[PDB]
RNA sequence: AUUUAAAUAAUAUUUUAAAAUUUAUUGAAAAAUAAAUAUAGUAAGAUUAUUUUAGUAAAUAUUUAUUUUUCUUUGUA
């Protein structure tokens, strides 16, 4: 119905400020015709690194090859 | 090239149900589906055959084809019995079965 | 019009150059079949146009000399059905005769450039499996093409050999001596 | 009692003795035996008709929100519209290499029809288009 | 619909007059009797 | 809903649970007889507990500790030995197992002697279990091959296969299992009722035994260096397996979902002729004896063998048109005469 | 109307391209005769009529 | 089966040798001999007739008749009804109740 | 639907098992059915048959 | 009743009289006792080789692929097939050679059958399509007529006004409810279907029926079907000499008359065909397994005074060869003329079937 | 429609083969 | 459980309890406790430390439960939790199919080996 | 015009009922007679065959589909 409890896990009942009600919200939980593959952006895609490891193995001398390693990608 | 409808093979003329087809041939209005069935408890007549559909190859005298049970015509002699033997019409003597020595004996039906 | 191998009238008006085409050796097998069943057909037409009454029952015996076709229909059948069919068979014959003219030339050129053996084996159509369609007893150990696959000599061992014997007193009947297997009836 | 199924008569044709063995494809169940009743299953004959209302009514027998386009209509035939039945170069080449047709002789629509590479139901005026589908040479 | 006419018809000899005579009445009596005893046997006795 | 089967659940009743009989050696044949063809070229015992003791025994054996299986089998063998009469099947069975236990421990002559007792017992039996003779001489085979005689071992295995080929019915195990796929009326769910399968290595132990027999045999041949032997034996093993597979065959019934003819299972589960016994007993080879004293119709020359009766008048052929008017009976007048000269003598 | 007259006598024998819906599985000895006579009577009467008509 | 003697005496099997409905003939071929070898005491009598009653029938030692209808019943079923005939004395049918458990 | 197969059809089925382990398969005298397999499946099948020497 | 219903198992007594018949009945002796009729397979017709005799060299067996001569035997003249032989899809892949019988019943020369015709291995679904086609086609459709509500002849008026009565609500009682009435959707020939057959299926199914006859050893090849006189008893003479059984009750004969090897005819041999009318079980058919393409000139409704059925207006004529009559008559007798006609009319058919890489070798192979 | 019927003994109308849709 | 809301029923389901009277054994890890906490007005609970449990069934002390679990077959009844009854269907299906392929691959292995012996035999005999 | 399938056949569609309408005859200073298949989920009433084998736009029903990861659990399309 229009009940606050629609399409929510019982843990998430607590949040009133975002009701999940509505038809298409029901259609993207049970994943139905438009939404058959839902979230169109999920984890396991990154637009940034394309899932490849940024490092420089291209060091001039092959001696020092791992010289730049664990240069942090963010604060961690 | 759709196979011939199997229900229409003629072996079957049910009595006009809810479900059916345009090509299913059911029986006439007001005529029952099994001929000996005049009531629901009505028995299968014993040695009396009713030839139906095709013309019969051998037609006994005591049976029915395009006919009614006319008794003077159907069994001319009552003391006699009719049967098909070696592809001919043949007439034996009607016997009755009677328990005698603990076995069952054949005796002349008439007398 | 077209329908011979040359070209239609509208290709002559056009002025396309088809004249020195490359010749290749075409066995024309498909058209031989079509020819066969065209010729088979012309004769049919000739037969049915010429049907005349022979009536085996006395009432219908008053018509016994006549053609079965009313003359006006008989003639029409001769124009439309029949002698068109002859034109069809005719066209097939043309298309085949043409290519024998060509195949002769191909065979000559190849025979010169190679020599009789090489050429002959080049123009042979034999596929490795051709035995399966033609003389199957030579294809047997290759693969099993039988509809009954259990009687083929490779899988043959599966079917049982019964021990059997005739019986006089049972009327010359042959009868199998093998003891039956006791069956599972219950649970 | 066992009726001979299709596997048994294949194995041993000796036991196909009568017309009653000749039963059709096993995927024929029988005649339609019941009522397919909307929103309730397949009901049974002489069952409950309580749930047949929609059924009985079905048994007796928006585009104005969308504008018109092109007073003829979008794909519309008219007399003398050229709609060609497609003929794929793939099909033609295959016919040549398979041996339906002569590479030696100029190919008309006639030769295509005689060799059966195109059935009659495909032929309509104007006759045919030649497309190149997946044929790079 | 199947009211089990054919089996219960054989029992009708256990009823007194009006039901034992006329087939329909007897069948109603027997259908009622058996259904009642079934219900009792499962949920009560 | 879905079942967790958390509480106790009574199993289902299903056709594979049929009680299958033990195929037997025919009455007249003797095992020592075929072995000479080979050399040519009741008192109360608490059987529940001793059985318990025995099963614990081959749990020990299967688990790889053989001495204990030996002790256990020892007890059980003493018990059965006391409980059953001479040469009874259960006796020879358990001392087969005892032989196997000895062999594994390193008491070799013990195993040998015991397995010979098994054999000369089997010979002296009425109609031994066909599985038991097989198991027995597989054992004798292994023990022989551990002793260091490879030729003889090979011979034992080969004679297992040459028993099972003549005296064993290949198609019997699956007679009831064959058509079971036809049961399931659901397609898009519960459709493993259509694909139901039962491994021949289970529903009959005989084929599994002879199979492992020939496997062992072929190994031995590969060690001796004998090629023709290895090929003979492998081919035999194959032919055995597909004898077995061929009897499981059938064509699909209705594929897609069928709603409710539930009384049709009466057709699907029956005694269906096994492909084996459909080819074996086909009515042209094994004929139906058909006697005419019980029948009303014979062939032409045999016509007086028909079931007799009191005074008979042959009236006519039964021609149905004799019921119509005079002109119809004017035809068919000469019919009967002509039909009497057809059948004379 | 249009019955396909052009197929009428066309067949190899007399009995075909004849619409016949009145028949049985088993045709007796004389029902068969009646059938063979029916057929050639059908052909004969139709041909003879068309002769009489146009003459 | 009381104190060593089967209560069943005759079994009456009627069948037609040539006509149709094979089930009984099949039975006579495969399943009957096993029954005969297992219960020797019982006299089995076969009644060939043109129109066979498709019932199997037993006869007991108190002169009690019992029958089972076999019409288009598979041979396995027939064998089973036989083994039902042997296993009953045909003396009584009481219900199975608490009151009736001790006879 | 695989039709023109002629021989022991079941051995055919049993290779067809290894090609499509997951799908559902049925045999009938004339033909072999493979369910839930589209044109892709037809492509594999034709590769296997071409490469098998047919 | 049905096996499941409690009605089954009624008649717990009385079905037999307990007393044997003192004539026919007997006790079961033991396992060594041969019972009349008893067989391990579910045979509906338990015919042995005495009751329904077979003519072929061998009694059909699982060991023999087919019951005829596999290679031409040195003591008889051997005639090869009229047209050369190609092995197509469903064909036996083996040599099939059948002996030819004279009319004095001794064997004369041996003749080879064509595996595309007599070798097409039978499978039941096709034979089904054939058989049901036949049994539906062969009804009398003119007798399927019935009365309709508008055909009844009463007055059209409300027969009593419905207001205050306890009577039913009725007008125009010519409905189906009433004893004198007739249905809304009655039966009548023009609404009954006559099935279309496709020439492919008729060809294949017939050929499988022939092959089925051949695998049973019920096939017999003859020089000519000919009589001395047109009379019946000359025909019955013939039938007695060849041990053909034409009695109604015995397994009959199905004649394909083609004329002889040298002089094949489409037409029936007059003398034979005339005497061939005999009350017993026998039939004479045309020598073709093909059929004309079937057509419909009302495929919609168009011609309304059509009596007819709906369907093919061109049903297969009755004297043709089919599954029904091949099943009902056991011995199938074919004249060599008919062999030749079959082979010839089927030839280009069987050729058009072959895969193209085979077809190309056809002219090269002759 | 019954033999003795006065209804069908006097002929009323006879229904044709009804025409089908476009 | 039909007396209670659907949340409490999803919990009772994850505790693997269908009806009244059923009994289960579950681990003590935090998730399980989160479940038992919500159904605690239905369920009654009892605790065993793994020593007490190793005693309750005679289990030699030196044998942990990790290896006991590593031994027993995954094929044990109602093997998995799968998402819908169709998937369950085809899981059982696949199980059977694996059997067929086991025996088929057995036969085919045989034919391969035999083909090898015949090839080496023909090659060594001709040569 | 870069670019994959295919079993070419249609003819059928519950059942009983108004007050009505319409056409054509007869009669009297609208009635009767004769012809039709008008319409009736808020007028209605009937609709023929037990022993069963998966649940409750959105829902339900029919046929059919996906082995998408964690301690267990799950009908999603």
């Amino acid at each position: 119905a229009r009940s606050p409890l629609a399409n929510k896990s019982p843990d998430e009942y607590g949040n009133t400020w975002d009701p999940r009600t509505g038809v298409e919200w029901y259609h993207r939980l049970r994943r139905r015709g438009a939404y058959r593959h839902w979230p169109w952006a999920r984890w396991n895609d990154d637009p940034v690194r394309q899932h490849q490891e940024l490092s420089c193995r291209r060091t001039f001398s092959a001696a020092v090859t791992g010289a730049n390693e664990g240069v942090p990608l963010w604060n961690y | 090239p759709r196979p011939a409808p199997r229900f229409a093979m003629g072996h079957m003329l049910p009595h006009r149900s809810n479900v059916g087809s345009q090509f299913l041939h059911t029986q006439r209005h007001g005529s029952r589906s099994t001929w000996y069935k005049k009531h629901y408890f009505s028995l299968r007549p014993f040695a009396i055959q009713r030839h139906h559909g095709t013309t019969p190859r051998i037609l006994l005298d005591r049976s029915l084809w395009k006919s009614l049970w006319i008794t003077k015509l159907q069994l001319p002699d009552i003391n006699r019995w009719e049967r098909v033997v070696n592809s001919r019409r043949v007439t034996e003597d009607r016997y009755a079965f009677v328990e005698e020595e603990g076995v069952m004996h054949k005796v002349n039906w008439g007398l | 019009s077209g329908a011979f191998g040359c070209g239609s009238y509208r290709s002559v008006v056009a002025g396309t150059q088809n004249v020195p085409r490359r010749m290749t050796f075409y066995p024309s097998a498909y058209e031989l079949i079509q020819l066969h069943k065209a010729h088979r057909e012309v004769i049919r037409h000739f037969y049915v146009r010429d049907k005349i009454f022979d009536n085996k029952f006395p009432g219908n015996a008053l018509a016994n000399g006549l053609f079965k076709f009313v003359p006006n229909r008989r003639e029409n059948y001769h124009m439309r059905e029949l002698m068109e069919s002859i034109r069809r068979r005719s066209i097939w014959m043309h298309r085949i005769k043409q290519q024998r003219e060509i195949n002769a030339k191909v065979v000559e050129n190849m025979e010169v450039k190679y020599g009789k053996k090489a050429a002959a084996s080049m123009l042979c159509f034999t596929t490795p499996d051709s035995n399966a369609y033609f003389a199957p007893h030579r294809y047997q150990d290759v693969a099993n093409s039988w509809p009954n696959y259990w009687q083929h000599p490779s899988v043959n061992h599966v079917v049982p050999k019964p021990r059997w014997r005739r019986h006089r007193e049972l009327g010359g009947i042959t009868r199998v001596e093998d003891p039956f297997a006791v069956q599972a009836s219950d649970y | 009692q066992h009726k001979w199924n299709h596997w048994d008569q294949y194995l041993n044709p000796q036991i196909t003795q009568s017309i009653k063995d000749l039963t059709p494809t096993p995927e024929y169940v029988g005649m339609r035996c019941g009522h397919n009743m909307i929103k309730m299953g397949w009901m049974k004959i002489g069952g409950s008709w309580k749930y047949s209302r929609g059924y009985n009514d079905r048994r007796r027998v928006r585009f104005m929100l969308a504008p018109r386009v092109s007073a003829g209509g979008p794909r519309n035939r008219y007399e003398g519209k050229l709609v060609f039945s497609p003929l794929r170069l793939s099909k033609l080449l295959w016919a040549i290499d398979t041996g339906r047709i002569n590479p030696n002789e100029v190919i008309t629509l006639y030769h295509l029809r005689q060799a059966n590479v195109v059935g009659e139901r495909e032929i309509v005026w104007p006759g045919f288009v030649l497309i190149s589908n997946g044929v790079r040479r | 619909h199947y009211r089990a006419k054919l089996e219960l018809d054989r029992i009708r000899s256990m009823l007194r007059g009006r039901a034992r005579l006329e087939r329909k009445v007897g069948l109603k009596r027997l259908f009622f009797l058996m259904r009642t005893q079934t219900r009792y046997r499962v949920e009560q006795q | 809903v879905t079942r967790l089967y958390t509480s106790y659940y009574t199993g289902v009743l299903y056709p594979n649970q049929l009680v299958q009989p033990k195929q037997r050696l025919p009455a007249d044949v003797s095992v020592s007889a075929i072995l000479q063809k080979r050399s040519e070229p009741r008192p109360y015992v608490p059987l529940g507990e001793v059985a318990k003791l025995e099963l614990q025994g081959d749990y020990y054996m299967e688990g790889g500790m053989f001495q204990e299986a030996l002790e256990h089998y020892g007890v059980v063998a003493k018990a059965y030995n006391y409980a059953y009469p001479e040469n009874h099947a259960q006796r020879i069975g358990i001392r087969i197992k005892l032989s196997a236990a000895f062999r594994q421990t390193g008491r070799l002559e013990s195993s040998l002697a015991n397995i010979e007792e098994v054999l000369r017992m089997l010979d002296a039996s009425t109609r031994p279990s066909l599985e038991l003779i097989c198991e027995a001489l597989l054992e004798l085979g292994i023990t022989r091959e551990a002793l260091g005689m490879k030729r003889e071992a090979t011979e034992a295995y080969e004679e297992a296969l040459e028993v099972v080929n003549s005296f064993h019915n290949w198609g019997e195990s699956h007679r009831m299992l064959r058509l079971l796929p036809r049961l399931g009326r659901r397609f898009n769910y519960n459709f493993e009722e259509k694909f139901v399968y039962f491994s021949p290595f289970d529903y009959d132990r005989t084929f599994a035994l002879v199979d492992q027999c020939l496997e062992r045999a072929e190994t031995i041949f590969n060690e001796i260096g004998d090629v023709e032997g290895a090929i003979r034996v492998l081919q035999q093993r194959k032919e055995m397996i597909d004898k077995k597979f061929f009897n499981m065959r059938d064509f699909a019934g209705r594929i897609h979902t069928m709603r409710g003819h539930w009384k049709r299972r009466a057709q699907h589960l029956t005694n269906a002729p096994t492909p084996d016994e459909l080819l074996r007993y086909s009515p042209t080879i094994h004929q139906v004896h058909r006697d005419f004293k019980y029948e009303l119709t014979a062939p032409i020359g045999r016509e007086k063998e028909v079931m007799p009766g009191v005074n008979r008048l042959v009236l006519d052929m039964g021609n149905p048109y004799r019921r119509r008017g005079r002109l119809s009976n004017k035809m068919l007048k000469d019919a009967d005469h002509k039909f009497a000269n057809y059948v004379r003598q | 109307g249009f019955t396909m007259k052009y197929k009428k006598g066309t067949g190899l024998w007399d009995e075909d391209h004849v619409n016949d819906y009145k028949t049985n599985r088993y045709l007796s000895a004389r029902a068969t005769m009646r059938w063979y006579q029916e057929m050639e009577r059908h052909q004969t009467r139709n041909s003879l009529n068309a002769r009489r008509a146009t003459q | 089966s009381r104190n060593g003697e089967l209560c069943l005496k005759k079994v009456i099997i009627s069948y037609c040798p040539s006509n149709g409905a094979p089930n009984t003939r099949q039975f006579l071929a495969t399943h009957l001999p096993h029954f005969h070898a297992k219960y020797p005491s019982v006299s089995i009598d076969l009644r060939p007739r043109l129109w066979p009653e498709m019932a199997i029938t037993g006869v007991y030692r108190d002169g009690s008749e019992r029958s089972y209808n076999t019409k288009n019943l598979s041979p396995m079923g027939i064998f089973l009804r036989l083994n039902n005939l042997v296993s009953t004395a045909n003396d009584y049918d009481q219900p199975f109740c608490a009151s009736h458990l001790h006879f | 639907r695989i039709q023109q197969v002629e021989g022991d059809m079941f051995r055919f089925e049993e290779e067809l098992l290894k090609i499509f382990p997951t799908k559902k398969i049925f045999v009938r005298s004339h033909s072999i059915y493979v369910y839930n397999v589209a044109l892709d499946g037809r492509m594999v099948l034709h590769h296997w048959l071409l490469g098998l020497g047919f | 009743s049905s096996i499941f219903s409690p009605r089954y198992d009624w008649r717990t007594s009385g079905v037999h009289d307990i007393a044997p018949r003192d004539e026919g009945d007997f006790l079961y002796q033991g396992p060594q006792h041969v019972l009349p009729g008893a067989h391990p397979l579910p045979l509906h017709h338990p015919h042995n080789t005495i009751t329904r005799p077979v003519i072929s060299p061998y009694i059909p067996s699982p060991q023999r692929s087919h019951p005829y001569f596999t290679a031409p035997l040195p003591e008889l003249p051997h005639f090869s097939t009229t047209k050369p032989i190609v092995y197509t899809y469903g064909t036996m892949k083996e040599r099939i050679i059948a002996p030819v019988f004279n009319l004095k019943n001794e064997v004369i020369y041996t003749r080879e059958l064509d595996p595309f015709i007599f070798g097409m291995y039978p499978e039941v679904e096709e034979l089904s399509k054939n058989l049901t086609y036949w049994m539906v086609r062969c009804q009398n459709f003119a007798s399927k007529w019935d009365y309709e509500t508008r055909e009844i002849w009463r007055k059209a008026k409300k027969n009593w006004p419905n207001t205050g009565m306890g009577m039913p609500r009725v007008g125009n009682r010519k409905n189906h409810l009433y004893t004198w009435g007739g249905r809304t959707k009655p039966s009548k020939p023009w609404n009954m279907l006559m099935p279309t057959m496709d020439v492919k299926t008729w060809s294949k199914s017939n050929r499988m029926m022939l092959t089925l006859k051949m695998l049973q050893g019920r096939l017999q090849v003859v020089d000519r079907l000919t009589l001395e006189e047109p009379t019946q008893e000359c025909y019955l003479e013939l039938c007695r000499n060849m041990s053909w059984d034409v009695r109604h009750t015995g397994g009959g004969v199905l004649f394909m008359d083609g004329g002889s090897r040298i002089t094949p005819s489409s037409e029936f041999d007059r003398a034979f065909f005339f005497g061939s009318f005999f009350n017993g079980r026998n039939k004479i058919v045309r020598p073709t397994v093909l059929c004309d393409e079937q057509y419909d000139y009302n495929k919609t409704a168009a011609k309304q005074r059509m009596k007819g059925p709906k369907g093919a207006k061109n049903p297969i004529p009755i004297n043709r060869f089919n599954a029904y009559d091949a099943m009902k008559h056991d011995r199938l007798v074919i004249t060599e003329g008919a062999l030749m006609q079959l082979e010839d009319e089927l030839y280009e058919h069987k050729l058009q079937i072959l895969p193209p890489h085979i077809r190309n070798q056809l002219p090269e192979y002759g | 429609p019954k033999m003795g019927c006065e209804e069908i003994t006097r002929k009323a109308r006879r229904v044709q083969l009804q025409p089908t849709e476009y | 459980p039909f007396k209670h809301s659907w949340e409490v029923n999803r919990m009772l389901r994850e505790l693997r309890l269908e009806f009244k009277g059923q009994t289960t054994i579950v681990p003590d890890i935090p998730q399980v406790r989160k479940r038992i906490w919500r159904v605690r007005h239905i369920v009654k609970v009892d605790v065993l430390d793994l020593d007490e449990a190793k005693a309750l069934i005679g289990v030699p002390e030196h044998i942990s439960f990790t290896d006991l679990a590593s031994q027993l077959p995954p094929s044990f009844g109602r093997v998995k939790a799968v998402p819908s009854p169709v998937i369950r269907s085809k899981m059982n299906f696949m199980k059977l199919r694996r059997m067929r392929l086991r025996d088929v691959l057995h036969r085919d292995a045989l034919e391969l080996r035999l083909l090898e012996l015949k090839r080496s035999a023909m090659k060594n005999a001709e040569q």
